[PDB]
RNA sequence: ACGAGACUCUGGCAUGCUAACUAGUUACGCGACCCCCGAGCGGUCGGCGUCCCCCAACUUCUUAGAGGGACAAGUGGCGUUCAGCCACCCGAGAUUGAGCAAUAACAGGUCUGUGAUGCCCUUAGAUGUCCGGGGCUGCACGCGCGCUACACUGACUGGCUCAGCGUGUGCCUACCCUACGCCGGCAGGCGCGGGUAACCCGUUGAACCCCAUUCGUGAUGGGGAUCGGGGAUUGCAAUUAUUCCCCAUGAACGAGGAAUUCCCAGUAAGUGCGGGUCAUAAGCUUGCGUUGAUUAAGUCCCUGCCCUUUGUACACACCGCCCGU
């Protein structure tokens, strides 16, 4: 088990749907690897291109 | 210091030696708070040593005064006793022969047959309350 | 539910046995001395104002809901 | 000095230390077994609160004076736990309060000024302010 | 207490702010008032917010007494 | 912008955060550092005027709960300036620098929200922003203060300073990060 | 054309306006009075619990009249580039809260509000009225709105200082609000001096909260039910205890299952105060102010609503209809 903790920014905010509005997708950058867009939701308040913490990057959690 | 004077029986009554003086002299029937926070004042007692402390030497006059109140300059109105339709007894009473008093009294009203009896011989509200929701426990 | 037997007095070996130890805490408050002795408060509390008068432990703040109190400087 | 530029909850320990010096105004007979007001529990911890009590409606008259039962009975007042129904406001003892105001009388501390409430003797105040140079002097914030 | 301790915060500073234009220079507001801004707001501009109104049903101004179902 | 930053009883100057995902939220020199911790009123207009208060101010905020103590203000900002003298006293370092780095220590890196997954809505485990974090842990923090001193002898500028004091090193001791772990722990166990 | 909106009231702020002994004045004259009451020998200073007539200065606060003011206006994005939205300096940024409220109805409540009333009942052994004592409150039970807590951020005790709506006396009718002096621990009492009220209550000098002592996790002093004895009040009558005071007994309760309600800004939530009922008076309700958050700026997942497209064997309309031993 490697550990990669990616830090990362949103750049603009999709949609905020997926139980009863609680979440939010974006499709956050990394920041410091200008590197895979991947698109995850969020929940809770989400600023304008924002910074992000997160745990495992390989996702992509879009509209399942 | 030493435990002198801990844990400790009067007038039939456990006294709690741990506690403060004024509260643990209110563990017997008949004595509250305040009555034990005056007869303190009238035998010159500092009220910040603990029931281990002073010896039977202080106490003896407690249990003689606590007994007989009038004689001291107590005001008669601290008295749960006053002018009763026994003989008129003005004094503060203490452990189980005051519930004697109580058992006398209320047989005074089922002697006689009264109205406030008639409902303690059943058990329910006497003070003329309902039973509606409350009276269930 | 259990007791904890805050004790309402002292012996004479409790006593030292507080003398040498706390005022090298840098935390020395009402409530750590019941939490390490079993003790009540207000013993602790005149405890720590038996210990104060002596000058081994200071003084940071005396407030009424709590009090604080430091090591004397050893070192 | 002045009183307005003192901590007010040591002036009126402060005071409580002169009536002690004088101690002869008066002490009632009753202070032993009375409540200070119809809403406490129990009467207060420190037997010789006639000093202190007697500290606050001497000083309280030096900043809102032409006092009198009333204004000193309104002051004195807090809950009153009725227990199951909510508390409210319950003024403090009426003779309790009198008798400070009489003992005063005796010392020549507050007189009954015009329009019938108490005030202060110009060599009344001198006492006030008088204590007020010992504390200011020996307190600075 | 605290609504006092709001005013005299305020009055004191707003008294200052005052006093500085009828006899001092306009830029002694500016050094002073831009200062004052950039620390707190409310020291020069007064809370607006007050208490609103109390509706039937609810102790307060928007809450209610609860509803009872069969 | 005074001649210095100062509480007048500690510094705020030299509190560093140790994410680059905290700052412009954990607010300590937001363009000043106020020198006594109490409101203006101004905030909770917006959805991120609520991250321009400083984080003492907030946790001053979330102290009142549970009934009884509820709208008592300056009852706890007597309670949050003596907790740092406790913190202080402890381990030494400003105690800014124990609560930044303890109010981190606490904020879950992941949530289980609610969503469609297998026909029924599942639970898919998701990410947390910024401000859920700062917000999940300074209430989840009093709720570990306020269970402790519910029925201890001890002082609550005790047990709010013991249980932050832990999180700053925070080894699976404090309620908050023995929480913040099994947020994350259930979490990784659904997706 | 109706409803919305538009309108009325309310809150914000206007160092501008006409004004104020029943308001501020308070800035002042320091016209005086007082304490060495302190740096100050002392004055000037700081203070007054104070004292003034108007021949002082007015109106910031106090009050309320006309005003005035905010309108997607300024700028930038997005938009079929129309309607408009998002963000920002400015500032009350269009956003305080209500009142008002259409079409068609309900066999929704009210004949116990009415000299508003149809019919029936009854009218002298009255179902009319008046009087007496009771009952509407009774206890194995289950229910629905609520106050109290379960405590140490707490309780007991002392000091401390701050509020806003109103309200208050002779009415076809019987008693109002209450300073101030004495008696009484208190609950209360006796002379009494104001008010038909910006005039005296009341500069409403309220509470939780602010600073000290005691209690020490223990059904403890938290809790204040129950029961006995006493002491006063209003009234023709308090007993089935009108209230209130005092001593005293000190129980249930260790933060509460299934369920379920209320709320998004000075709102939740805590504390206190008015009005209403009221001769005696609130645990209720109608209002006022103080202390002051966390969690949202969103979605139809649940209970529900509006419009359009489709389906029906429903039409007192799914609380429908309807099938067979």
């Amino acid at each position: 088990r490697v550990q990669p903790i990616k830090l990362a920014r949103v750049t603009k905010v999709l949609g905020r749907t997926g139980s009863q509005g609680q979440c939010t997708q974006v499709r956050v950058e990394f920041m410091d690897d200008t590197s895979r867009s991947i698109i995850r939701n969020v929940k809770g308040p989400v600023r304008e291109g924002d910074v992000l913490t997160l745990l495992e990057s390989e996702r992509e959690a879009r509209r399942l | 210091p030493e435990k002198f004077q801990h844990i400790l029986r009067v007038l039939n009554t456990n006294i709690d030696g741990r506690r403060k003086i004024a509260f643990a002299i209110t563990a017997i029937k008949g004595v509250g708070r305040r009555y034990a926070h005056v007869v303190l004042r009238k035998a010159d007692i500092d009220l910040t040593k603990r029931a281990g402390e002073l010896t039977e030497d202080e106490v003896e006059r407690v249990i003689t005064i606590m007994q007989n109140p009038r004689q001291y300059k107590i005001p008669d109105w601290f008295l749960n006793r006053q002018k009763d339709v026994k003989d008129g007894k003005y004094s503060q009473v203490l452990a189980n022969g005051l519930d004697n008093k109580l058992r006398e009294d209320l047989e005074r009203l089922k002697k006689i047959r009264a109205h406030r009896g008639l409902r303690h011989f059943w058990g329910l509200r006497v003070r003329g309350q309902h039973t509606k929701t409350t009276g269930r426990r | 539910r259990d007791k904890l037997n805050n004790l309402v007095l002292f012996d004479k070996a409790t006593y030292d046995k507080l003398c040498k130890e706390v005022p090298n805490y840098k935390l020395i408050t009402p409530a750590v001395v019941s939490e390490r002795l079993k003790i009540r408060g207000s013993l602790a509390r005149a405890a720590l104002q038996e210990l104060l008068s002596k000058g081994l432990i200071k003084l940071v703040s005396k407030h009424r809901a709590q009090v604080i109190y430091t090591r004397n400087t050893k070192g | 000095v002045t009183v307005k530029d003192v901590n007010q909850q040591e002036f009126v320990r402060a005071l409580a230390a002169f009536l002690k010096k004088s101690g002869k105004l008066k002490v009632p007979e009753w202070v032993d077994t009375v409540k200070l007001a119809k809403h406490k529990e129990l009467a207060p911890y420190d037997e010789n609160w006639f000093y202190t009590r007697a500290a606050s409606t001497a000083r309280h008259l030096y900043l809102r004076g032409g006092a009198g039962v009333g204004s000193m009975t309104k002051i004195y007042g807090g809950r009153q736990r009725n227990g199951v129904m909510p508390s409210h406001f319950s003024r403090g003892s009426k003779s309790v309060a009198r008798r400070v105001l009489q003992a005063l009388e005796g010392l020549k501390m507050v007189e009954k000024d015009q329009d019938w409430g108490r005030k202060l003797t110009p060599q009344g105040q001198r006492d006030l302010d008088r204590i007020a140079g010992q504390v200011a002097a020996a307190k600075k914030k | 207490h605290v609504a006092q301790i709001y005013a005299i915060r305020q009055s004191i500073s707003k008294a200052l702010v005052a006093y500085y234009q009828k006899y001092v220079d306009e830029a002694s507001k500016k050094e002073i008032k831009d200062i004052l801004i950039q620390y707190d707001r409310t020291l020069l501009v007064a809370d607006p917010r007050r208490c609103e109104s109390k509706k039937f049903g609810g102790p307060g101004a928007r809450a209610r007494y609860q509803k009872s179902y069969r | 912008t005074p001649d210095i930053k100062l509480f007048g009883k500690w510094s705020t100057d030299d509190v560093q955060i140790n994410d680059i995902s905290l700052q412009d939220y954990i607010a300590v020199k937001e363009k000043y550092a106020k020198y006594l911790p109490h409101s203006a009123g101004r905030y909770a207009a917006k959805r991120f005027r609520k991250a321009q208060c400083p984080i003492v101010e907030r946790l001053t905020n979330s102290m009142m709960m549970h009934g009884r103590n509820n709208g008592k203000k300056l009852m706890t900002v007597r309670i949050v300036k003596h907790a740092f003298e406790i913190i202080h006293l402890l381990t030494g370092e400003n105690p800014l620098q124990v609560l930044v780095n303890a109010i981190i220590n606490s904020g879950p890196r992941e949530d289980s929200t609610r969503i469609g997954r297998a026909g029924t809505v599942r639970r898919q485990a998701v990410d947390v922003s910024p401000l859920r974090r700062v917000n999940q842990a300074i209430w989840l923090l009093c709720t570990g203060a306020r269970e402790a001193a519910f029925r201890n002898i001890k002082t609550i500028a005790e047990c709010l300073a013991d249980e932050l004091i832990n999180a700053a090193k925070g080894s699976s001791n404090s309620y908050a990060i023995k929480k913040k772990d099994e947020l994350e722990r259930v979490a990784k166990s659904n997706r």
